[PDB]
C-alpha cells in the first residue's frame, strides 16, 4: 500500500537486532526484580533510580 | 525502673523522643514503637523534661506542646494519649 519513501529503517530490521532487543528486555525484567515495594507510599533511593530508568526502557520498545 | 533507682543512677535529662511515622514503619513496627515510647516515658521523673516529635518527610510535634515540658504525671499522660494516635504514611527524611 505505502511506497518505499518511508522505509528508511526496513534495512536495519534484518540486522542482528533481535539480539539487541532480547538483551534489552532482559535488563527491563531485571529492573523489575530489584524493585522493592514499600508500604503506604514510602520509597527509598534505589526505587527512585528505577522509575527514571523506566523512561529509557519505554523509549527503546 | 523504680523512681529511687532511676534517680540515683543519673542526672536530670532533656529527652526528645523522635518517633518515625514514615510509611515503612506501618504494621507491627508501629505498634511496637507506640508501646516502646510509652514504656520509655514511664522512666522519667519530674526534674526531667521531654517532648515527642515525629517525622515523615516533615517533622512535626505529636501533641499540643511544641517545646520541652516538665514530664509530670499530667504531661506524660498527654504525651502517651497523643502517641497512641500516631499513624504511618509517607516518605522518610532524617535530615528534617
Ligand atoms: C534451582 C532453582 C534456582 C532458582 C533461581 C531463580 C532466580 C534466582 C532468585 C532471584 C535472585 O537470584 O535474586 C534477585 C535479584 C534482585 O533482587 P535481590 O537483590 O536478589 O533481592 C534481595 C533482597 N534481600 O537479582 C535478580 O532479580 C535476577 C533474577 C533474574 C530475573 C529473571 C530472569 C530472566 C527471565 C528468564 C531468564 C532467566
Amino acid at each position: 500500500q505505502n511506497p518505499l519513501r518511508k522505509a528508511c529503517i526496513s534495512i536495519v530490521e534484518w540486522k542482528p537486532f533481535e539480539t539487541i532487543i532480547l538483551l534489552t528486555i532482559f535488563a527491563n525484567c531485571v529492573a523489575l526484580a530489584v524493585y522493592l515495594p514499600m508500604p503506604e507510599d514510602d520509597n527509598n533511593s534505589l526505587n527512585l533510580g528505577l522509575e527514571k530508568l523506566e523512561y529509557f526502557f519505554l523509549t527503546v520498545f | 525502673r523504680r523512681p529511687w533507682y532511676i534517680q540515683g543512677a543519673a542526672s536530670p535529662k532533656d529527652m526528645l523522643i523522635l518517633v518515625d511515622v514514615s510509611g515503612s514503619v506501618s504494621g507491627l513496627t508501629l505498634k511496637l514503637i507506640r508501646t516502646s515510647v510509652s514504656e520509655m516515658l514511664e522512666t522519667l521523673s519530674d526534674d526531667d523534661f521531654v517532648n515527642v516529635a515525629s517525622f515523615n518527610s516533615n517533622a512535626q510535634d505529636v501533641s499540643c506542646f511544641q517545646h520541652l515540658v516538665q514530664a509530670n504525671v499530667r504531661n506524660k499522660k498527654v504525651l502517651k494519649d497523643a502517641v497512641n494516635n500516631i499513624t504511618a504514611k509517607g516518605i522518610t527524611d532524617y535530615k528534617k
